[PDB]
RNA sequence: AUACCGAAGCAGAAUUCGGUAA
RNA sequence: AGAACUGGCGAUGCGGGAUGCCGAACGUAGAGUUAAGGUGCCGGAAUACACGCUCAAGACAAAAGGUGUUAGUUCAUCUAGACAGCCGGACGGUGCCAUGGAAGUCGGAACCGCAGGAGUGUGUAACAACUCACCGGCCGAAUGAACUA
């Protein structure tokens, strides 16, 4: 007493990822450990469509640890414990057959626009005009920009904390306000001035088990 | 103050055996006869009690986390219940269970069946928090609001409840 | 809906006229409610429609036919919106 | 469950020092001092290293555990107020009757009403009409309870007189909450 | 008087600044009002409340069963 | 017996409903 | 609403239940132990011990509800990260009738490519934006649903 179209995946999904990782450990010719800065479904699908010989396997980090071995004394193959320990942050684990020279170039040459992240300052000192606000931001060319919707002001005054106010159905501010609220403000305006460039660490081989640790973005 | 007795019967064979807790041998025999009907089809005149002997605790000087399985006949049928009790002897452990049942479920000696009692020698085996809390390392706690039985009708010092 | 409401009122009057016309006496009153509920509850849909139309008809403007009036017609939002303003 | 023992910990910044006797709070810090009586809760305090005070309850229950946790919450609120300091902001708007707020807090010409509304200033709370910002008032104070009570009284004593709740937008609302630091 | 006069004014000036927070808090209080009322209302009030609560429980169970059906197929 | 609260597409006037109360 | 029957009065004291079933059936007296019923005062007797309960009770209504309080049963999660809570992903083909706008979210009729409904709500003429259910960084072990009392 006195307590607060899909179903829970359960242990079956975790075992599925475990089995997939165990099979891909030797199915593919080469392996990489990734530390992608952010997760973005359009970007994570562009990475897949950009090549056919390489595939990105994603799952629970601890589930990958079980498949690769949480201890070196129980690793199924040489340097598998190091491979399991290397992965961190976003659970990005890439499988590829192309040589290291071809694979490494994509990470450096590939970059896409993305929003900011918590604990990071805004990439630019964007400021809303000191007047009637607009959907795109106002400071951007006003010819294309359009006045904001009337019903969204309460969210701005609370979620974003900006001193917006509705006047005759249009939101207006009396001062030129500047930009997790730091990322949220940019996200709302669509100012994706930041960029995402998936970074990788140690290139891995399924037979030599080479640990070619690096930090190319 | 209950007492543990071992009672066996064979209807004058298989020599059915069970443990009975009662204040005296007379009550133990009656409880054994009553349980005989539930276990199988036997009557008092069928045979005789082969042997009845009181069982004393092997060493009433050790604290044991007794695990007890007890079945009781509630107002709406009988249900199987299991509990763990921290005590020093089986005789005291069963009495504490009886008192707890009478306090809450209001089940008494008439409608309580004792199935099995066994000690627990390993931690984390007791799944009841009220006993699990006492299985930690040597702990300390106070006894606030202590009182004293003032025999004298009058007091002049305004007694304090400090301990 | 109006016909249904009139029929409900007529049935209520019929029920009242029917009654106008310990253990045993206890059951006398039950039938009145038991049949009034049957008569009334079935009118929820007409009542729902009546309530729906009430809100829309309670805010009609003053479209007076007698007073001199002017109207504007054409393709929507060809500058017409600001003309009346 | 009837927990035999239960206790919590309070974080004490180096800027503030505290001493508790007979369930009496004595929070002292850069922004002044605060006190509160918690005798009716019957909780016990215990120092450990002059930087963390244990609040413990023995042989308590859910009813007593609630009070024990509320004690920690109140202590944390008092520490935050004495250190950072709270700043309650309130904005007021008027559809067609300016609210000539004036000083003690006074409100005039609300919805054209001739009656004058006012709320006395409480202890530990200051009033500072917002500068440059139009029709805004900024409140501050070390005691969260007093500032919040003053804001609630100001928002409640000035309300529409049982008219349409949507057409009449005039009133006073808590626009933003923050800290002095 | 217009067809959407109240809606027009709401869109032109927005809802009450504290309507959302007050509404959320009002629903939060109503969450406990369900238990608060059932332990005090007497006579006809309690008689109606018990029946309404039973109907809501039955309706909630039927809704849950229907939701489960939509997942099977 | 009169009024005090919350709700209604209650713009105002005006009206109805759940509680207090005779 | 009559009824075939077995214990008890009529002729029945006394103690107890404020007063009208339990105990016990009767000479006048002294001494000791009890039945029923009691041990805060009226009221002669322990504001006795021990286990828990209860905030308004306590010395025909039980059909049902309580985010009132305290215990056990079934299933589920298991440091491959229990539950609460923050941030992100929440995509693709894409959809037809209403044609006036309807693109998950006013109303017709029910896929899947790779942790994600052709969609639980908010909301816009509709996109827009947030979202829960589903997962991920996340936290460090009890926990969610119904029952027995």
């Amino acid at each position: 007493r006195s307590k607060r179209q899909t179903d829970k995946k359960g242990r079956e999904n975790k075992e599925r990822i475990f089995d997939e990782v165990r099979e891909a450990l030797d199915t593919y010719r080469y392996v990489w450990v990734l530390h992608l800065d952010d997760v973005r479904t359009p970007v994570l699908q562009e990475i897949r469509t950009s090549w056919a010989g390489s595939k990105l396997i994603m799952g629970k980090r601890k589930v990958l640890q079980k498949a690769l071995g949480e201890k070196r004394e129980e690793e199924y193959k040489e340097n598998l414990y190091q491979l399991s320990k290397l992965c961190s942050g976003v659970t990005g684990l890439l499988f590829t057959d192309e040589d290291v020279n071809t694979v490494k170039e994509y990470f450096k040459s590939y970059v896409r626009s993305d929003y900011s992240r918590p604990n990071t300052k805004a990439p630019l000192t964007f400021t809303i005009p000191e007047g009637i606000v607009y959907s795109r931001g106002g400071q951007i060319p006003a010819e294309e920009d359009v006045p904001m919707i009337h019903s969204l002001e309460p969210t701005m005054r609370n979620k974003f904390e900006i001193p917006t106010k509705i006047k005759a159905g249009k939101i207006t501010i009396d001062s030129p306000y500047l930009v997790v609220r730091q990322a949220l403000i940019l996200k709302q305006f669509g100012i994706a001035a930041s960029e995402f460039k998936v970074k990788v660490s140690a290139y891995y081989d399924n037979d030599s088990s080479t640990v070619e640790s690096t930090n190319i973005n | 103050h209950f007492k543990e007795y071992q009672v066996i019967g064979r209807r004058l064979p298989k020599l059915f055996r069970m443990r009975i807790f009662a204040s005296n041998e007379v009550i133990a025999k009656s409880r054994y006869w009553y349980f005989l009907q539930k276990l199988h089809k036997v009557k008092k005149a069928s045979g005789e009690i082969v042997s009845i002997n009181q069982i004393n605790e092997a060493h009433p000087t050790k604290v044991k986390n007794f695990g007890v399985w007890v079945r009781y006949d509630s107002r709406s049928g009988t249900h199987n219940m299991y509990k763990e009790i921290r005590d020093v002897s089986r005789v005291a452990a069963v009495e504490t269970l009886y008192q707890d049942m009478a306090a809450r479920h209001r089940a008494r000696f008439r409608s309580i069946h004792i199935l099995k009692v066994a000690e627990i020698e390993k931690t984390a085996d007791v799944k009841r928090q009220y006993v699990k809390q006492f299985l930690t390392k040597d702990l300390k706690f106070p006894l606030p609001h202590r009182v004293q039985k003032s025999t004298k009708t009058f007091s002049y010092k305004r007694p304090s409840t400090f301990y | 809906s109006l016909a249904a409401i009139s029929r409900a009122k007529s049935l209520v009057e019929q029920v009242a006229r029917d009654y106008v016309r310990l253990f045993q006496c206890k059951q006398l009153k039950r039938a009145a409610l038991g049949r009034m509920a049957t008569i009334v509850k079935k009118l929820r849909d007409p009542l729902a429609y009546l309530e729906q139309v009430r809100q829309h008809i309670g805010r009609l403007p003053s479209i007076d036919p007698n007073t001199r009036t002017l109207l504007i017609c054409g393709y929507p939002n060809v500058g017409k919106s600001s003309f009346l303003r | 469950m009837k927990y035999i023992q239960t206790e919590q910990q309070i974080e004490v910044p180096e800027g503030v020092t505290v001493s508790i006797k007979s369930r009496i709070v004595k929070v002292v810090g850069p922004r002044g001092t605060l006190t509160k009586n918690l005798k009716h809760i019957d909780v016990t305090f215990t120092k450990v290293n002059n930087q963390l005070i244990k609040v413990a309850v023995h042989n308590g229950g859910r009813k007593h555990v609630a009070a024990l946790r509320t004690v920690k919450s109140l202590v944390d609120n008092m520490i935050t107020g004495v250190t950072k300091g709270y700043k309650y902001k309130m904005r007021y708007v008027y559809a067609h009757f300016p609210i000539n707020v004036n000083i003690f807090i006074e409100v005039r010409n609300f919805l054209g009403d001739k009656k004058i509304r006012n709320v006395p200033v409480r202890d530990g709370v200051t009033i500072e009409f917002s500068t440059n910002v139009k029709d805004e008032i900024v409140l501050s104070g070390n005691s969260v309870e007093d500032v919040s009570q003053n804001a609630a009284d100001l928002q409640q004593i000035c309300r529409v007189r049982n008219k349409d709740i949507r057409k009449f937008l005039d009133g006073i609302y808590v626009s933003h909450k923050g800290f002095i630091t | 008087p217009q067809n959407d006069y109240i809606e027009r004014h709401i869109k032109q000036h927005g809802k009450r600044l504290d309507h959302e927070e007050r509404k959320r808090k009002r629903e939060a209080r109503e969450s406990h009002k369900i238990s608060e009322r059932a332990q005090k209302l007497t006579g006809w009030k309690g008689k109606q409340f018990a029946k309404k609560r039973y109907a809501e429980k039955v309706s909630m169970r039927k809704k849950i069963k229907a939701h489960e059906q939509s997942k099977v197929k």
